[PDB]
Order: structure tokens, then sequence, then C-alpha cells
């Protein structure tokens, strides 16, 4: 299945403007802009495109909520160009390898949304990509593709780059707006929505890089061709970031609904150590829970097929786990990640993530009890559904995924740990001799795993 | 009696729990910041003619500062001598510390 | 402009755009709250006021969710009782055992609302311990014990919006976020001491009044 | 609870002229009457075969200054 | 990372140390403000802090106050922004910031070995600085380069698909004075 | 109502000719967000200008001669409190409770 959306995914055609035109990036730009948002919205709706940022929401439906702009009032469009999520390597390549493809998408999407400007939010660690992207933007300004006269058309449109300074929480749309406005970058409560009140108190839309970059092709190759791929309502293609316990990691541009077993075997070699050595797979990203071996044997990459099996297709970030790995330590790393990346305004995730991190540290060593497996599971329930943003939900699924399918492996650590210590451990990691003396807890193994420093 | 820590520091932090629980209102407490900044009381009175020797102050104490010794032979000629101030209660704590330690080591697990 | 909503089977009518927590008070229904004050800007960082909208699969914060016509609000279902106990447990996870030595003892909203809506038992037995936060010096009027703060931003909202003193804010991220002035300075405001009343916990207390009395005596 | 509800209703049916209302809490039945009806209700509850309350174990009062009639 | 929410006056970092953008950075800062609406010029705090950080070396308290005065904002508002993001170094730091990812995708492919090799070469534990003020080892979260999981970062440059024997060569290059090839 | 029930209550005459009672509804405490205590009407007596409190020299106790200093009656309605005060022939005055003005409060107002 050749002739995909992205063709420079391997750095073999250049990152210049002319090659992008030779690749078809800036083609019929005047005609598309003058077709009106009525046709652009319908094509996106008819193409079955869904949000690639992780939520999986119909892109066409979320663009119509923008109010009409007859008086040329300053509406805004924001491109969620930061990655943040562990195991995700999609947005970086689009910004780096094909900087001009995204810029073309912003104007075409902006025309549908009636946006007078575009702000690109890129990570501070992606300095080289931002510089390369800025070079493409400046060339497009000189070429006339950006500004008050977009290829003769009367639609005035500007593009700007805003760089974060390192925050996984800034990937969230409401927190992203706060960072641009000059605040800390804490997510807002959903009402009022960004469509009504957003950036600078103006209508705004936040979309992933992988969603904006597909828009030019949909407006050209028709929505029918894009909707042909995948199962029902999961229509489109997807970039998959594959890494972990695999032979040769890479990034591929397969279509939706492709089986997980075939995807890891068709390319990327195979599972390191054979298929019998597979312990677990974490698709989408670190947020979604893990899946065991037998479940993954018939998993189709979809927002619904992965939803049915108890997981989620957030950012197609597939993390492979062979049997020769520390599964509990891997999940413990996710818990420590969200504790450090918690913005810390709501009570649940500010305290729950720390609570989960403390309990996961004793599980990786076995200094706990079997009943505490249900305790930590209950604590994760107290986080979900009680937060302003979705980071609290994202910090509970990895722990629950460990408990759901890998509970016996967690019990094994507790049983093994009691052999070394001899006597069983009480709740919280206390022994029968542990007591506090002169400012410290003595006569008890303390889990010194709080990054020391 | 009012007890001390093994370092000699008073156990009471003038938290006024015992004064609130006291069914007979036999305890009077006045407190402020100490010279060094510690939360300590400067006035701790118990009316032994008003107390019903019920143990609520001992139960409510979060630091075991106020206790009741097994002593009963302290009948006095005058009723004034039954008005204990902080000096009398602290002296009782120093005098009866060893006997209080006997009772605590055997009754603390049941509390 | 009035909207006829329902709170636990009680008809309510308030101005459009009013929060659910405002309509609940008018209906006689009490909803626990820490971060909500009827004179400060709306914040939703404490999650203690969660209620269940009739037809919605998500729990809404009653202090920030606007009222609609025909909206039916439930505030005492077992789902909400679970939320109140869960949020209370998170608040008391890192809170120091300071009630005997803390001047807010007999007039603490954290104590009373944990007693009324939280569980009777705690489950925090971790050997690593609680968070420890150093005490900030902001002058001779406001005494700070920042271990007891529950990160409710009443002080930040008041001093910036009402008092007009922008030297007080939130610095840090996550569990390491600390209320204060970051640098070593004092709060300069003729109305700064009102922060003591607004602070629901013993994090901010009167320095002249420290240790001298309990509210039930007065 | 159910048996006392039926017995409490039976007393009101037998004495509609005197029994203002009745209440049941767990295993305790209370009959509410006016001062002019105290003698008749007590006489009925003492001599009726179905309700032979020969013993008056306690007579007490409570003060409610809010109401027009202070004492219950 | 090393997260402290309180500033303590030091001879290296105290408000008395004068700071001001050079004539080159004075002009480039004006272009940054032009990328924001005039009534929302407070949104340029983040680029201005990084502009001062690159000029001076780290986000000192003098830089934060300078940006606050430049944009007509209370100093505490700038303090909140600088202390919320981990790339604002509120300490002198070294010439080259060594950022090693320890997240699960990077941990699977042996990121632990990368940390072990560097610690016994530079003889500084994570969060420390070499005596000559040349290096700085820092433990960092995901940087996005997880397909090439054994990845490290030096200052603004990435280094992907590493081995413990390869990481020493990169350190040797910076110690000698030669820029290793990034990729 | 008009009946002078103080002639049979047995209370001393000083409660009528020398003491003033206050009928009031308790104000909401500034340190707490609860309003339970403000739902009832209460009656207390004004302090004696002399002898309300004095220090006992032996132990520092708070001595007093006001026998009504610790008496606070509870009422469910304002009318009930007035009717009882009138019935006992007390010299009283009513402190009308302060009512909080209602102002709409929404999260959108934080930006608009
Ligand atoms: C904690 C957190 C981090 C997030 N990080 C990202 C991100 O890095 N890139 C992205 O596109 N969406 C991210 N999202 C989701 C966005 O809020 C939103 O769903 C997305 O940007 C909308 O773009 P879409 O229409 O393409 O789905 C994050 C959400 C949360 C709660
Ligand atoms: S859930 Fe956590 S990260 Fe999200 S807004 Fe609340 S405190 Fe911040
Ligand atoms: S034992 Fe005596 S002093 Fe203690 S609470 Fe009981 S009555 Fe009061
Ligand atoms: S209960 Fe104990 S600590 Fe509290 S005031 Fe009384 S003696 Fe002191
Ligand atoms: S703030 Fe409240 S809960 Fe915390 S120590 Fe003080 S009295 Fe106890
Ligand atoms: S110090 Fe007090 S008022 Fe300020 S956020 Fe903490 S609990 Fe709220
Ligand atoms: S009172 Fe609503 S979340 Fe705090
Ligand atoms: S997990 Fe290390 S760069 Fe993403
Ligand atoms: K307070």
């Amino acid at each position: 299945d050749s002739d995909r959306i992205f063709q420079n995914v391997y750095s073999k055609y250049g990152e210049d403007l002319k090659s992008s035109q030779q690749r078809g990036d800036w083609y019929k730009t005047k005609e598309i802009i003058l077709k009106g948002h009525e046709w652009l919205i319908n094509e996106l709706k008819a193409s079955g495109l869904r949000g690639r940022g992780g939520a999986g929401f119909p892109s066409g439906l979320k663009y119509s909520f923008m109010p009409p702009n007859p008086n040329r009032e300053p509406q805004y469009l924001v491109v969620n160009a930061d990655e943040g999520e562990p195991g995700t390597c999609k947005d970086r390549e689009i910004i780096r390898k094909e900087p001009h493809k995204l810029v073309e998408g912003c104007l075409l999407a902006g025309r549908a949304m009636n946006a007078t400007a575009a702000y690109i939010y890129i990570r501070g660690e992606f300095y080289n990509e931002a510089v390369a992207l800025q070079t493409a933007i400046n060339e497009a300004y000189k070429a006339g593709l950006l500004g008050k006269n977009a290829c003769g058309s009367g639609y005035d449109f500007d593009v700007y780059i805003h760089r974060g300074m390192g925050a996984y929480i800034c990937g969230e749309e409401t927190a992203l707006i706060e960072s641009i406005e000059g605040k800390a970058g804490k997510p807002r409560l959903k009402p009022p929505f960004p469509a009504g009140v957003g950036l600078f108190g103006r209508p705004t839309t936040v979309t992933n890089v992988e969603t904006v970059a597909v828009t030019p092709t949909i407006f050209r190759r028709s929505g029918a061709w894009f909707a042909s791929f995948g199962r029902d309502r999961n229509q489109g293609t997807k970039l998959f970031c594959i890494s972990g316990h695999v032979n040769e990691p890479c990034t591929v541009e397969e279509s939706m609904s492709i089986p997980l077993k075939e995807l890891l075997e068709k390319h990327c070699g195979g599972i390191k150590g054979g298929w019998d050595n597979l312990l677990g797979v974490v698709p989408g990203g670190s947020s979604v829970p893990i899946m065991p071996k037998h479940v993954c044997e018939d998993v189709l990459m979809d927002f619904d097929a992965l939803k049915d099996v108890g997981s989620g297709l957030g950012t197609a970030a597939v993390i492979v786990l062979n049997k020769q790995t520390d599964i509990i330590r891997a999940i413990q790393r996710f818990s420590a990640f969200y504790k450090h990346e918690s913005c810390g305004q709501c009570t649940p995730c500010r305290e729950g993530t720390t609570y989960l991190q403390r309990m996961m540290d004793r599980f990786v060593t076995g200094q706990a009890k079997e009943k505490e497996i249900d305790l930590i599971y209950e604590l994760s329930k107290e986080i979900e559904g009680h937060t302003i943003c979705a980071l609290g939900d994202a910090a509970a699924w990895p722990v629950q995924g460990l408990i759901k399918s890998f509970r016996p492996e967690m019990v094994e650590r507790i049983k093994q740990y009691e052999a070394k210590l001899g006597e069983s451990v009480s709740y919280g990691g206390w022994t029968s001799k542990g007591k506090v003396l002169d400012g410290k807890v003595v006569s008890n193994p303390i889990p010194h795993d709080a990054h020391h420093h | 009696a009012l007890r001390r820590y093994p370092s000699g520091e008073e156990r009471c932090i003038a938290c006024k729990l015992c004064e609130a629980v006291c069914p007979a209102q036999a305890i009077t407490i006045e407190a402020e910041e100490r010279i060094d900044g510690s939360r300590r009381t400067y006035k701790y009175d118990i009316d032994m003619t008003k107390c019903i020797y019920c143990g609520y102050c001992q139960e409510s104490c979060p630091v075991d500062a106020i206790v009741e010794t097994p002593n009963v032979e302290y009948a006095t000629e005058t009723r004034e001598e039954l008005l204990y101030n902080k000096e009398k209660l602290l002296a009782n704590g120093d005098k009866w510390e060893q006997e209080i330690q006997y009772a605590l080591d055997a009754d603390a697990p049941y509390r | 402009k009035e909207v006829e909503l329902t709170v636990d089977g009680v008809k309510v009518s308030i101005e459009a755009g009013s929060s659910i927590i405002q309509a609940a008070e008018k209906a006689g229904v009490t909803i626990p709250r820490y971060c909500y004050h009827e004179k400060l800007a709306v914040a939703g960082n404490c999650r203690m006021c969660l209620v269940e909208i009739e037809r919605s699969p998500k729990l809404a914060a009653s202090c920030a969710m606007p009222v609609q016509n025909g909206m039916s609000v439930l505030t005492n279902t077992p789902k909400i009782k679970k939320a109140r106990e869960g949020v209370t447990e998170m608040l008391l996870e890192n809170h120091p055992l300071d009630c005997p030595v803390c001047d807010q003892g007999g007039e603490c909203d954290l104590q009373e609302q944990s007693l009324r809506y939280g569980s009777d038992r705690g489950r925090f037995h971790e050997i690593v311990g609680k968070r420890a936060v150093e005490n900030k010096a902001i002058g001779p009027l406001i005494k700070t014990s920042m271990n007891r703060c529950i990160h409710c931003t009443r002080c930040v909202r008041f001093l910036n919006d009402v008092a007009g003193a922008p030297e007080f804010g939130t610095a840090g991220r996550g569990n390491d976020m600390q209320i204060g002035t970051y640098v070593e300075r004092n709060v300069n405001s003729e109305l700064s001491a009102n922060v003591i009343d607004l602070c629901p916990v013993g994090a901010l207390t009167s320095k002249p009044y420290a240790f001298r009395a309990r509210p039930w005596e007065l | 609870i159910e048996e006392l509800h039926k017995f409490g209703r039976y007393i009101m049916g037998c004495l509609p002229k005197f029994v203002q209302q009745f209440s049941v809490w767990k295993d305790e039945l209370v009959i509410y009457v006016a001062p002019s009806a105290l003698t008749q209700v007590a006489t009925f509850l003492k001599d009726h075969t179905s309700a032979q309350f020969k013993a008056c174990m306690d007579v007490t009062a409570a003060d409610y200054p809010t109401r027009t009639n202070r004492f219950d | 990372s090393h997260m402290i929410s309180v500033h303590r006056d030091t001879p290296k970092d105290n408000p008395e140390i004068p700071f001001e953008f050079t004539k080159e950075n004075l002009e480039r800062a004006k272009e940054i403000i032009a990328k924001y609406p005039p009534q929302y010029k407070k949104g340029a705090v983040m680029p201005l802090l990084d502009l001062g950080q690159r000029q001076l070396g780290f986000t000192s308290i003098s830089v934060m106050n300078y940006v606050a005065k430049y944009l007509d904002m209370p100093p505490m508002r700038v303090y909140e922004v600088a202390t919320f993001y981990t790339m604002y170094n509120r300490k002198p730091m070294g010439k080259y910031n060594v950022q090693v990812c320890t997240t699960t995708p990077c941990q699977l492919c042996g990121s632990d070995g990368i940390m072990k090799a560097i610690t016994e070469h530079l003889q500084i534990r994570p969060g420390q600085t070499t005596p000559d003020n040349l290096f700085t080892l820092q433990e960092v979260e995901c940087l996005g380069a997880c397909v090439n999981a054994p990845m490290i970062a030096v200052n603004d440059d990435f280094y992907e698909d590493l081995t413990p024997e390869r990481t020493v060569e990169i350190l040797k290059g910076f110690q000698s004075g030669d820029i290793p090839k990034p990729g | 109502t008009d009946l002078a029930k103080e002639l049979v209550s047995g209370a001393p005459k000083e409660l009528i000719t020398e003491r003033v009672a206050r009928i009031y509804q308790e104000a909401k405490a500034a340190t707490q967000s609860g309003q339970h205590n403000t739902e009832t009407w209460k009656i207390d007596w004004d302090i004696l200008n002399k002898g309300n409190r004095w220090e006992n020299d032996l132990m520092g106790y708070q001595s007093s001669s006001d026998y009504m200093q610790g008496t606070i009656l509870k009422f469910d309605t304002r009318e009930g409190a007035i009717r009882f005060a009138k019935g006992q022939g007390w010299d009283y005055y009513i402190q009308e409770p302060k009512v909080r003005r209602f102002v709409k409060k929404d999260y959108s107002a934080n930006f608009y």
C-alpha cells in the first residue's frame, strides 16, 4: 500500500519548499481557499477523520462549533505540536522531515475554522525542529503563501511559533492556551469551552499535528479515498510509533484496523526473542493500560476495537514488552512520570499520583502485602472522574492495567521478598522492629526510590 | 501529675483538650508563646475539691502529659492545699514518674 | 432570566449563569467546599463540591458549573458519597498530625468536613512519610505553617483580586508546589490579615493570637 | 414498627374525639392528646381489654419556650 | 528533576546583580512581542526568559525581575512561570546539560546502562556539576526520541541510538573540545 | 400574651427592672463556611457594668456575680422568642440579622 499521505518519512527527498511543491504540498492552493468553509467542513465530515491527539474525536464535527466570522474578528487556531507522551514519535518527524506540509494544512484548516492566525506550540526540547519549522514559515511568507494575500485570495492568515519549556500537561488544550497567554499553563475547567472563549478571550481550536497535516490531502484526494481505509467510523490512515523489545524500531504509515500481530511482523522485524517471548503491549501511549499476550493476538488498531479490549488508541505509540523485562518497574516508571508531570492544581492527581508513586515503589521490591493490591486499585478509582483535566485519568489506567492482567506477577514479588526478610511486612512497608529514632526510621528497609538527588 | 519527656521538656503543648472534656470543669489553662517560641502553658490549675477523679483528662491528652498517679494518701489540713497549680502538678510528675511508668507500660497497649 | 432547576427534588430559581453551589444554598441543600468562597473568583482545584448532573456521565464541580433550565441535580447519591470520601482521603494524605498544636483546631473546616463527609479511618501507612514544607516568612502578622495548606488558592485569589497585592502566588509544579512569595519578603497590604480568616486550615494563622486560646472558650 | 402503627391507629379510631395524632419510632408508640382529653385517653388505655396499661411508670415534662404552650 | 519552589539569595544569584539584554537581544526581543496582540503582551514571558537564559547562562532572579519590569508585570507572575517549567535553570549549571531519559520506552533498550557509564566517568551523580563548570548531569523524562530509545541530550542537541561505549566517546569529545556528530 | 407570667415564675425582680436581654440570630463566623448556627434565634443577657468578671487573687479564677452570664435560650422562630420575652416581662431589644446580597458567580467571569 504505497502512495500514503507522508512521503518524506525517511529523509530521502529534502526539507525544502520546492520539493514539497514537487511532492504536491502546495497545489491548487488558491482554489481550495475560495471554496468556502461549507465545502471544507463537509469534506472533513465525509472523510471520517478523527482527532489524532489522543482523544479520538471527529475532526469535522469539532470544527463547525467555531462561530462564523463575517467581520474578520481575530479568531485563532492552535496546532498541538508538542509530543510529551512517552513512546510517541509522530509529531517530531512531521515538523522536521516535512515542515511545509503542516504549514499548508494550517491555512486550509484555518479557512474552514475562519481563523485569522495560527499558533504552533512546539516543545522546548525540539529546538532543531522549531528552527527548521520557522525556516519553512519564513519562506512561505516570502513566497506569499502566508499573510494578508494567501495566493491572491482575500483570506488573511498568519502563522506563529510558540515554544514551551517542558511540560507534559501543556499538551492538554486548555493548559496549552494558558501557556501561550503567559500564565503557568494549568488546564481550565471545561465551561466555557475554547470554541466560545479561548486564546485571548477569542474563539479557538486546538488540533494535533497529525490531524492538521492530513487536511490538504483530504481536500484534494476527496474524502471518499481517505474514508476507504479502516473499518466503519474508524476511517483513515495512521502513523504508528513502534519501539521497545522489537528487532528494528521505526515509524510506519499503515492504515487503521491493521492487526497488531501482523503490524509487528510485517515490518519492524518481529518480537525480540520470538512471539512466545512477548509479555505485553502498550498501544496508544503511556496513558492507556497494558494488554496481555493473548489479547494482542487479534487486536485491530482502532479507536473502538482497542476500546473493546480495555485499552485506547491515543497516539499509536506501541510499546513492546518481551518476557525478559521488569513489568512492574515499567509500570512504576509510568506512575513516577505522571507524578512529575502533574500540574498539581486539583486535589486528586496532586495527591493521588504521589500516593500511587509511593505504593508502586514498594511493589517493585515486594515490601508490601497482597491485600494492598486492592488498596492501590481503589486509590486509582478515587482519581478518575474527579479532576479538571484528563491527566488524573491517565495516571490511573497504567496501574489498573498492571493489576487486571498481571496481578499474579505482582504477588510473586511479595512472596519472594518475604523470603529474604524472613518475617512478613506490614502495611506501608513497616516491619516488626522498625521505629523512628532521632529524626529517621531505623531497623527497617526504607524504599529509597524518590530519585534520590 | 504533669509529666515530662526524657529530655526534661514538658509534654503538654497547652492544647486545652483536657480542659474541654473535664465534666466538672476543674481544669484552668492559660497559654501563650514561650520565650523561645514553643507552644507552652504558663498557668495550669486543677481544683482537686472539684475534680471527680474520672480520668477524662488522661484519656484526651494527645501526648500523655496529664496523668493520674495511683497515689491516694495526700489528705490536707486546709482546702487551699488542694488547689494545684502548674508547679505542684509538675513536682508531682517528677516525684511519681517511676510509678507512672509502671502503669503506662502495662496499660498503654489496652488504650 | 430565572431558570427552574431541581436539587434533590427541590425547585430552585436563580439568575442565569449562577453556579450550582449557589442554587443549592438557596434550596437549603448543603454541599461541602474548600476552594469556593462567595467573594472570590471561581476555582475548581479542590474537587470537594462534586455533584451528579441527572443526564450526564461526568461529575460536575458545583462551584463552577453554570445552571441550566430543566437541570436536575443530585447531591447525596452513593456515587457522590464515594467522591467526598475519596477527596477527603487525598487531602489528609500528606496533612500533618498537628491539630493539638494548631490554632485552627476548634474552628477548622478541614476537621469538620472530614468528620461530616469523610471516612472515620485513614489508610496512609507509608514508611516514606508525608510531604514536608518549610515555613515562609511574610511579616509579623501572618504566621505560616505550610505543611497544613491544602492548596486551595483562597489566599492567592484574595490578595491579587480583592486586596490588590500581587506579591503572593503559587510557585512550583505538582506535589512540590508551594504557596508564598518565592523570594524572602513580606506581604504589603492593609487588608492582608483577612487572609487568616479565608485560610480554612492552620497554614495561615494570626501571629499575635498564636497559642493563646481555643475558639470554644471565647 | 408495623404492629404499633396498627395499634396506634386502632386507638385513634376508638377515640377520634380525643386523639390528635400518633407517632411510632422503632418500638415506642406515642399518643398526642389535648389537656382536656388526658383523663379519657388514660382511662381508655387503662380499662380496655386490648390495652390494659395498669402501671404508669413515669410522669415527666419538657420545656419548649418557643411554642405557645411551653411544656410537653 | 530538582524542583525547589523557594529562592535563597546567593552571591551568584541575588537581585542586586544587574542584568540587561544586550543591544543584539534588545532588538530580537521586540520581534517576539510583535508576535502577540498588544493587549496581551504578557504572553511573551516564556520567550523572554529563555532569551535572557541563553544570554546569561541560567534563569537568575535578576533575569526574572528584568522580564517583569520589561513587560510591566508583577515579579511574582514571572516567578510562577519560571518555576513551573523544568527547562528554566534556576542555578548556574554547566556548559553542557546532559539529559538522560529514564522513561519506560527508553528504559527497555538499556537507558540504565547509559546512566551507569556516565556516572563512573564524570564522577558526578545525577543533579551534580563537574568541578570545572563544564558538565551537568540531569535525569529527564521523555524527550520524544523513543523509537531510538537509547537517546541522550546535550544542551540543545539530541543523540540517538547510543551504547555505553558510545556515550563515553561523546563525553570525551566535549571534554577535548570537539563536537560529536549528532544523530 | 398579656398575662404577666413573671408574677408566678419565681425569678427575682432584678431580671425585669435591672437586666436587658438581647434577641438575636447568631452571625456566621468569619473563619468557617458553615451556616448551621445561624438557623436559630437565641436570647442572652447584657453583662453587668460592674461585677460581670473579676480576678480571684488566690488562683486567678474568673469570679462573677451575674447568675445569667451562662444562660443562652434557643428558639426556632423570631416570633417565638418575642412571645416568650413578652410573657416573662423582660426588657429586651432585637438585633435584626444581616442578610447576604445575592450576586451571580460563574467560572466564565474569570475572563469576562
Ligand atoms: C495530560 C494531557 C496531555 C496531552 N498531550 C497532548 C499532545 O502532546 N499532543 C496532542 O495532539 N494532544 C494532547 N492531549 C490531548 C489534547 O488536549 C486534545 O485532545 C488534542 O490536542 C486535540 O487535538 P485533536 O483534534 O487532533 O484530537 C493531552 C491531553 C492531556 C490530558
Ligand atoms: S488533574 Fe492534575 S494535571 Fe490535570 S489540571 Fe488537575 S492537578 Fe493539573
Ligand atoms: S479526672 Fe478530674 S480533672 Fe480529669 S477530666 Fe475527670 S473530673 Fe476533670
Ligand atoms: S490534653 Fe494534655 S497536651 Fe492538651 S492541654 Fe491537657 S495536658 Fe496539655
Ligand atoms: S488545619 Fe485542621 S486538620 Fe490540619 S492540623 Fe490544624 S486543626 Fe488539624
Ligand atoms: S494557604 Fe490557606 S488559603 Fe492559601 S491556598 Fe493554602 S489552604 Fe488555601
Ligand atoms: S468548591 Fe468546587 S471544586 Fe472546590
Ligand atoms: S521515552 Fe525516552 S525520549 Fe520518549
Ligand atoms: K486560617
